[PDB]
């Protein structure tokens, strides 16, 4: 075989396109990644001077189920927070910030949740996704160990009452929340964990994360039959505040 | 420590899930008969079936049995009808392409005339099972993206078998049906046209898969990290952002200074699966046609290593020496 | 700068050593006790690098090596111009490695999240030890470990399956090259099957879980579901560098011979006749 | 010339000195090597062979 | 130049033979490896005592 | 005898130093295994190009 | 798995003493056979 | 002191009992089977001699 | 000198002895082991090359 | 005066004899030990 | 100096005797085996040689 | 005036004379064990 | 030179201390090694080649 | 006055004190040792 100049033969050639290719696919890959979260601003709320080397996508429209509307984006932020109780460490930008009151009640930091819809996830029929196993028609505990009637032991060591239910989602079957009914002790009313935060065991339930004298101030649900995604967000994230947030020497160096 | 999401706690059962529909009628072909596994419920789901049978299923079905039967008699009758031999020896027999004398016509049964019956029938099971996953999607209502990908593969299963052996004159440069057989033929492969690692296309085709199994491990890593705040929910999660979603974002933020979203981590994904195929593809279809030697290549581009010291066991040590005498 | 959403998460404290001496932001990149160490060693590799390829005569990335000292140095320190300067960028790389995977953990605590990244990190950062440090020590000499350079990486890997004759019969390498493959035909599927069901044909309604679970077992009769199919990703990508190390931590120290010839076991079992 | 300190209206002490402090000591580790993988240089060769 | 490549080290009947009358490590012709076959397929496929 | 303290001052996990010590200085014990006695498979190579 | 969640004091006395009727005992046992191998095959 | 029965009461007495015997059984066979790994004390050996 | 006894004002006893045990145990394995590679110290290989 | 485990002077003092009556015990059990495997094959 | 004492109000007692500790023991036993990997200074090996 | 532990200035000069008074017997046992190994064996 | 006590008030002690140690600790242990690494410094060798 | 970290002049004066003490100490043993070596084997 031939060369055209030089050593460049046929190989070079599909070599040097594929490069081309690759290149015009880097750019387009990267462009789709940036329908989220920009302009980029400084620490103090204003839009930053640099933006970076590559333009904005152009936007897509997605037509959502059940009659929810449509999406556009890129577009203006709908899941902003309004009144952080933040505080600035330094005058300029790169320092952290310092939480001004409570920060698990205050929602910063581990324990922030985003503002999502007001409204519960629906499955293919209409029907909201998860619901509590007393009211789904068919369903019992096929493996495992069930965790109803156990009690449940917190992070320090304290027994703050007992399982009562589980809540499922029927569509894929899986438990997705524990939910518990508080001593008077320590709180009144049931509350709900999901179910990455519990080990079962044969006697107990346990759950890290917080202490017993936290339990009283999870988020509650309006209805005790359905959870809104902001519900569900907020109840999530006070948990996951507490790695952080539960004890003072959880916060500081390990060394 | 805290749970870590790997094995599922405590498993629930309800009734079978029977699938969803549309104005399509998908519920005509459908098989009635579901089974569940308890087994297999500790780390996904565990109902089984139902399938549903349309005809390019039953076809690729019938025409890949035979393939396999074909392929299967003849390595019996090969060892003298023993099923204690074909037992012992099931690793080593193959169905061997015809000889290289015979070029693009048709062989004797003897020389690779089954060979090319049974090509032609597993040809045609491949490529009615890509119809079946065009025609899911379209009775879905879903994008194609799954028979793309498919077809990116046979991409090269066709260079390999069907484009490359017509564009260099012989049947006798395909593939042999075999455990051994065909690991022999790529080492035999690979010495006979010089070096495949100074090959540029293979190169980057290791790229490719180096790059996709890099990323499974940090997308499944990722998500497992963020399932206390329901981040295995993608879809809604792509609908209505949360802060699992940001959480997993501003982690590669903070690491590496850039990230992706929910929803274009999975195009990264399909590009760099699909990309290795292509380019094998591309690079195998190009060798022997135009690059006979690619170490030569190499030198001839300025891509190949030079080394100043010497060869032989003598240069170094005493035969004596290494004995211990 | 900040992304929209980003500022509520930037809080102080989750450090493992250095409190907020080091707890600060350089542009996008946080920096901590496990950013300086990353930084020197990194740096220092690299200008050694560089220094090495301005002594060896030629500045092309295509020719640039660097290599291990001759086997008869054993497990001494060679001079620095033949093979020091390999062991001296291999100390500075082993450091930089676990600073790395000791900031993820640092962000990963910060962020409140599980830390299954590093522990994954790890796998590949003991594939490369067992390269470098366990099988050079246990074969007796530093020597045995593969040279830094772009297509003089790839010598090693030829003469090194050679010497065993044919590596295709290495049964620890099977099981490897087989978990390899299935990792990427997962991730393709994954991967398509979430795009067609955010992307629709033109005028149609987005899909749902309910539609995935349904498309997968019309096409082969079971679907892993959303929750099984990472923890699958995750466990085969983290398989495949495991049975890379056995692969070759057995080839040198432990089998001697050519690969073919540990198939004789099956051959001549007593039951064949 | 005179007007340098309003080098520090615009970046904080804390970040530039940890960035000067990695900064010089890597160079001077890499001098040190650079010096040490020389045969005129070399302290420990010279001991050796002038001894 | 085979024998004497490096030193002087000949040949006797103590190279082949060792104590025996047929000398060990001898080959023959044992070709269609396989039954039904007949070009490239008549030698290969199958782990025998000269492969 | 006054232990109304092992009730009072209850939470300890007694085990997990243990652990880490018999972790630790288990390390100890095998390298100390193979600095005694030596490498039980030893095996030595024979080089025949460059490095 | 603490259900007994502690012992008393009462509760343990008892324990000690049974506890340590079966090391003597063991012991016991152990000493005259390792006397009978130093009569067999003496090591000192 | 002079009663130890007071460790009980920081213990839990069923791991301790386990891991007592599992300890045990362990250090005694391998004790015997250094014994038996002696050329002196090997007592199978030692019939087959003393035949 | 004296006033060593404010250790335990300091460390938690309890979870002190368990890994002073496993430590010491440890200790004390490794050094037999040791003394049993060594030519001069072995006890078992004395008795048969003493008769 | 302080304390990070909830001892007091004297009870901590008190603590402390048995545990140093227990290593002078196992000191001097060590001690023998040593001293006559020193004289049964000497290690300097 | 006089005022080095200051040191218990930067530091605390606790952590810092777990770090001495860990630290003294693996120094100690690292200095031990290197001593042992050397020829000279092998009290094991000298004893066998002047006995 | 200046404190990060909590600990007062009396309780620190109290723990540091009892952490100086342990630390040089250990010193001392040191100095006398490398004193007897270099009459054993020297090293420089 | 007479205000370098101000250093103490951009860097907070506590963490710098730790710091501290661990670079001087591990800066003398490389030096040690790499004056182990050589011929003419090794004192190890040396001893046993002078008697 | 500047503080980033919420120590006083006076505080920082105090400080700064002790730990040039300890490094003059710390730099003297280095100077003798370096000294000892230098006469037993000395390089340049
Ligand atoms: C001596 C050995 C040679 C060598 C010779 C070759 C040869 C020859 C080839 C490879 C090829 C590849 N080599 Mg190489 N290769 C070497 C060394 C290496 C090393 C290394 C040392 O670490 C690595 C990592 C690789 C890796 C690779 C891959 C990157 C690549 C395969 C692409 C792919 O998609 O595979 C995945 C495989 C497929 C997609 C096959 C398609 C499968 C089809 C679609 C299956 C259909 C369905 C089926 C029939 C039904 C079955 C039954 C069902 C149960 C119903 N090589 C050395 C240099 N290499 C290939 C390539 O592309 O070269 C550029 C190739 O042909
Ligand atoms: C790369 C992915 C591979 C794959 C995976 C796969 N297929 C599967 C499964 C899995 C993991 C099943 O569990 C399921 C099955 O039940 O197989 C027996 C199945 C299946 N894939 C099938 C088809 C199929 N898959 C194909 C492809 C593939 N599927 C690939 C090889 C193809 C081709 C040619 O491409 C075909 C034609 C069927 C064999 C089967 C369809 C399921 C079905 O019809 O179930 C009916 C229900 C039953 C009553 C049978 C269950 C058996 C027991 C009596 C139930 C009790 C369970 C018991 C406790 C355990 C036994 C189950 C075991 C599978 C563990
Ligand atoms: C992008 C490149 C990657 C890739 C992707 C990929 N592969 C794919 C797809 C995609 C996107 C599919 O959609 C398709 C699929 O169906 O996946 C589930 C597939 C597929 N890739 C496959 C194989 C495969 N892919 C490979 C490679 C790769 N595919 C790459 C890693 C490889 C190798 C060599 O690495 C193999 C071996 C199949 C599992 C499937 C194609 C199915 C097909 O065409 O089947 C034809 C069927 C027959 C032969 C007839 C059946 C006869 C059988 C011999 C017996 C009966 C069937 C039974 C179920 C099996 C036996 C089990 C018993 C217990 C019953
Ligand atoms: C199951 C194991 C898989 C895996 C996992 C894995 N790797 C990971 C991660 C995970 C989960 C991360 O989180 C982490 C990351 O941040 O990714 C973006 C990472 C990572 N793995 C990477 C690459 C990588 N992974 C690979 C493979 C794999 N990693 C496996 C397939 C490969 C190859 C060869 O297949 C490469 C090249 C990095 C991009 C990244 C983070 C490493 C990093 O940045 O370390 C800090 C160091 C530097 C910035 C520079 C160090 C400079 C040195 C001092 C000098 C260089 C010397 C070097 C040895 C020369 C080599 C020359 C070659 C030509 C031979
Ligand atoms: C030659 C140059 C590199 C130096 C040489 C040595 C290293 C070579 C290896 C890898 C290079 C990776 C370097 C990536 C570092 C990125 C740093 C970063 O962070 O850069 C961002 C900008 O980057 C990005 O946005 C991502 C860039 C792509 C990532 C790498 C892709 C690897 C793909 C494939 C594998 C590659 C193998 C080759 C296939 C050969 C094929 C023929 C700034 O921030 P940003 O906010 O994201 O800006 C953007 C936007 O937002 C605007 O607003
Ligand atoms: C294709 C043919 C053969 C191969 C591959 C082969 C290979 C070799 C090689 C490479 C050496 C040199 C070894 C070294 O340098 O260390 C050698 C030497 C030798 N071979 Fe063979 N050999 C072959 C056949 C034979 C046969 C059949 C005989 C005897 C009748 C034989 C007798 C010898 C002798 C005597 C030596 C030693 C000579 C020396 O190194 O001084 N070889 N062979
Ligand atoms: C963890 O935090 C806390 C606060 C608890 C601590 O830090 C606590 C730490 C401890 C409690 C530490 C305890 C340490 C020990 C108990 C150490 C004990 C050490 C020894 C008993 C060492 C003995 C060493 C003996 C040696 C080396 C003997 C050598 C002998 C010879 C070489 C023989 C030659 C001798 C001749 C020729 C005689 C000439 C010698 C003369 C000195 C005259
Ligand atoms: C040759 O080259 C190589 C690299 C191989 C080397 O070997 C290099 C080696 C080095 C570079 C080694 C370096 C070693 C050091 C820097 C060592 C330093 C050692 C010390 C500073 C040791 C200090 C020890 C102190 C001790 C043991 C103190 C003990 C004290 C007590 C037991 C008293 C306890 C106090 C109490 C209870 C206080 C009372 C409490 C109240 C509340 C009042
Ligand atoms: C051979 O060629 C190769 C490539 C090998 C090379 O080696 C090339 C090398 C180079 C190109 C090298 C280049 C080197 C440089 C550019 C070096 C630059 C160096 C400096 C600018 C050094 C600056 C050092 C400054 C110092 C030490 C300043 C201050 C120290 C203090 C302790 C000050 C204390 C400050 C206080 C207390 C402030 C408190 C005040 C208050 C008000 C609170
Ligand atoms: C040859 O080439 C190679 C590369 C191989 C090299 O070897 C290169 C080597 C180098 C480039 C080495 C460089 C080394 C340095 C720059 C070293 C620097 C070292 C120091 C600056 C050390 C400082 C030490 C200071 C100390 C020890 C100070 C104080 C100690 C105290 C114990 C004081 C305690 C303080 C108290 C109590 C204050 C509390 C007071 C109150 C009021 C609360
Ligand atoms: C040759 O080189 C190598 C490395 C091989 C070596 O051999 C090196 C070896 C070493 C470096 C070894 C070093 C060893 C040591 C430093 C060992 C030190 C050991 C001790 C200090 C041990 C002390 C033990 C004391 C005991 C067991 C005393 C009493 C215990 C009790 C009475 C238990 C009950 C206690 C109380 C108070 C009651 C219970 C109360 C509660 C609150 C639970
Ligand atoms: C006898 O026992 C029973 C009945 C149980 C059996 O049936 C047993 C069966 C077996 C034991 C079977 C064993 C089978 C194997 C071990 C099979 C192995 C197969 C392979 C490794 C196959 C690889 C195939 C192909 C490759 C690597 C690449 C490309 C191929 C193709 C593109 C093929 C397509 C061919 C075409 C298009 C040519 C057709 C010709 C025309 C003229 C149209
Ligand atoms: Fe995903």
């Amino acid at each position: 075989e031939e060369t055209f100049f030089g050593n460049f033969d046929l190989a070079s050639l599909s070599l040097w396109l594929f490069y081309g290719f690759f290149a015009l696919l880097i750019y387009y890959l990267q462009t789709e990644n940036m329908r989220e979260g920009y302009p980029l601003e400084d620490e103090d709320g204003n839009t930053a001077a640099n933006q970076g080397p590559f333009p904005l996508p152009k936007e897509k429209t997605f037509k959502l189920q059940h009659g929810r509307g449509e999406l556009t984006l890129p577009g203006e932020d709908v899941q902003r927070r309004d009144n952080l109780a933040l505080r600035k460490t330094a005058h300029g930008n790169g320092f952290p910030m310092e939480p001004t009151g409570d920060p698990m009640l205050d929602g910063v930091g581990p324990a922030s949740w985003s503002k999502r819809r007001d409204v519960p996830e629906l499955d293919a029929h209409g029907h909201p996704k998860i619901v509590p196993m007393s009211a789904a028609e068919g369903f019992g505990v096929s493996a495992g160990t069930d965790p109803r009637g156990l009690p449940v032991m917190a992070g320090d060591g304290e027994i703050v009452g007992l399982v009562s239910d589980m809540w499922i989602d029927e569509a894929e079957q899986l438990v997705r929340y524990l939910e518990l009914e508080l001593d008077p002790e320590w709180g009144d009313g049931k509350r709900l964990v999901q179910r990455q935060m519990v080990r079962i065991k044969s006697d107990r339930v346990k759950v890290r994360s917080i202490y017993g004298k936290h339990f009283k101030n999870v988020p509650k649900t309006k209805s005790p039959n359905q959870v809104t995604l902001l519900e569900e967000d907020k109840i999530m994230a006070y948990y996951a505040g507490g790695t952080l947030y539960a004890d003072e020497s959880r916060l500081e160096p390990q060394l | 420590p805290e749970y870590q999401n790997i094995f599922t706690q405590v498993q629930v059962q309800g009734p079978a899930e029977l699938g969803v529909d549309n104005e399509n009628n998908l519920t005509e072909e459908r098989t009635t008969g579901t089974g569940f596994s308890q087994l297999i419920g500790w780390i996904g789901n565990a109902q089984l079936g139902p399938i549903y049978l349309g005809w390019f299923g039953i076809i690729s079905l019938v025409t890949g049995t035979l393939w396999f039967n074909i392929v299967g008699f003849n390595m019996l009758s090969q060892v003298g009808y023993s099923i204690p031999e074909f037992i012992r020896q099931l690793f080593w027999l193959a169905l061997e392409p015809p000889s290289p004398e015979y070029g693009l016509r048709m062989p004797p049964l003897d020389d690779g005339g089954w060979f090319i019956i049974a090509s032609f029938f597993l040809l045609v099971s491949v490529i009615s099972w890509w119809l079946r996953t065009y025609q899911l999607a379209e009775m879905h209502k879903m994008g194609k993206h799954v028979a793309w990908a498919f077809a990116a593969a046979i991409w090269l299963f066709l260079v390999l078998g069907l484009f490359r052996p017509i564009l260099m004159g012989s049947w006798s440069e395909a593939v042999p049906y075999g455990i051994f057989p065909h690991l022999d033929w790529t080492t035999a492969f690979s010495i006979r046209y010089g070096n495949l690692y100074y090959n540029p296309f293979h190169a980057l085709s290791i790229v490719f898969l180096y790059g996709s199994v890099l990323l499974f491990a940090m997308h499944g890593a990722t998500i497992l990290a963020v399932t206390r705040f329901g981040g295995d929910r993608e879809l809604e999660q792509i609908y209505d952002r949360g802060t699992a979603s940001e959480r997993a974002g501003l982690f590669w933020r903070w690491t590496m200074g850039f990230n992706a979203t929910m929803e274009g981590i999975h195009r990264w994904a399909w590009w760099f699966a699909v990309l290795t195929p292509i380019t094998g593809g591309i690079g195998i279809l190009l060798t022997g046609t135009v690059v006979d030697n690619w170490f030569l290549w190499a030198v001839e581009h300025n891509f190949a290593p030079d080394y100043t010291q010497d060869y032989g066991y003598e240069a170094y040590t005493t035969y004596d020496g290494f004995l211990g005498r | 700068a900040l992304l929209s959403f980003e500022r509520k998460y930037r809080v102080r404290g989750g450090t493992l050593i250095g409190g907020d001496l080091f707890d600060f932001w350089v542009g996008p990149f946080y920096v901590g006790f496990f950013g300086v160490t990353t930084a020197f060693f990194a740096l220092l590799g690299t200008i050694l690098i560089f220094w090495g390829a301005s002594q060896q005569g030629t500045f092309n990335p295509w020719l640039i090596n660097i290599a291990p000292p001759d086997l008869s140095y054993g497990l001494g320190m060679a001079p620095l111009m033949e093979g020091g300067l390999w062991q001296i960028i291999t100390i500075c790389a082993i450091g930089a490695f676990v600073s790395w995977a000791l900031r993820e953990v640092e962000i990963c605590r910060k962020l409140g999240m599980g830390y299954h990244v590093p522990f994954a990190f790890s796998v590949a950062i003991f594939a490369y030890v067992t390269l470098v440090v366990f099988r050079p020590l246990l074969m007796g000499a530093w020597g045995h470990g593969f040279p830094y350079g772009i297509w003089s990486h790839l010598d090693w890997v030829s003469n090194t399956g050679y010497a065993y004759l044919h590596f295709h019969y290495n049964p620890a390498h099977m099981l490897a090259v087989t978990f390899f493959f299935t990792t990427t035909l997962a991730l393709a599927l994954h991967g398509a099957l979430v795009l067609s069901a955010a992307n629709p044909p033109k005028g149609e309604e987005v899909k749902g879980p309910d539609n995935e679970d349904t498309f997968f077992r019309d096409f082969i009769g079971y679907s892993i579901g959303t929750l099984g199919i990472h923890r699958v990703g995750l466990l085969l990508a983290l398989n495949a560098g495991f049975w890379s190390a056995v692969c070759i931590i057995i080839s040198g120290p432990v089998w001697t011979k050519g690969w073919p010839e540990w198939w004789n076991w099956w051959l001549e079992m007593p039951i064949w006749p | 010339m005179s007007k340098f300190y309003k080098i520090w209206l615009i970046f904080d002490p804390r970040r530039v000195f940890v960035a000067q402090g990695v900064f010089l000591f890597l160079l001077a580790a890499m001098i040190h090597l650079v010096l040490l993988s020389t045969e005129h240089f070399n302290w420990f060769e010279l001991a050796a062979a002038n001894a | 130049g085979h024998v004497y490549a490096n030193a002087e080290v000949g040949v006797t009947c103590f190279t082949c033979h060792r104590g025996q009358a047929v000398p060990s490590e001898v080959w023959y012709r044992i070709d269609p490896v396989t039954e039904n076959t007949s070009g490239w397929a008549s030698v290969q496929n199958r782990a025998t005592s000269l492969s | 005898k006054w232990f109304d303290e092992w009730n009072s001052k209850n939470p300890t996990d007694i085990y997990k130093p243990a652990i880490v010590v018999g972790v630790a200085g288990g390390a100890v014990f095998a390298a100390a295994l193979l600095v005694s006695m030596g490498q039980p498979l030893a095996t030595d190579s024979m080089q025949t190009g460059p490095r | 798995d603490l259900s007994f969640t502690g012992l008393t004091d009462e509760q343990a006395q008892e324990l000690h003493s049974v506890y340590m009727s079966g090391l003597w005992l063991f012991s016991a046992v152990a000493v005259v056979a390792h006397l009978a191998t130093f009569i067999w095959r003496p090591w000192f």
